[PDB]
């Protein structure tokens, strides 16, 4: 299990009910950023996630 | 997608399989022609062999 947990404080400041799966590790450096940006896919049974936020 | 994003990929490896509707179809195209192309030479060689004898 080196596939890490991830959690959220949703914009209300409330933390998302259940954690989510940190998917992969990108090797990407955004030239203006230093961005290590990853993706942890998250379950959304109630559709509260509303992507793009 | 053929892959786990962020993962490590081999060269020449299928990543995204695209719709081969027109293509697999298209592939059929030359196929018959090949089938038909060879057909002509078939007779021709069939003839030549005879003429040889």
């Amino acid at each position: 299990n080196g596939k890490a947990k991830v959690s959220l404080i949703t914009s209300d400041g409330i933390k998302f009910p259940q954690d989510g799966t940190l998917e992969f590790s990108d090797v990407t450096v955004d030239q203006t950023t230093g961005s290590i940006t990853l993706r942890a896919i998250f379950p959304n049974p109630d559709h509260t996630m509303m992507p793009g936020m | 997608r053929n892959f786990k994003e962020g993962s490590d990929i081999e060269a020449g490896v299928s990543l995204y399989q695209i719709d081969p509707a027109t293509y697999q179809a298209t592939y059929d195209s030359a196929k018959g022609d090949l089938a038909k192309a060879q057909a002509a030479a078939n007779i021709a060689q069939l003839t030549v062999n005879r003429y040889q004898k």
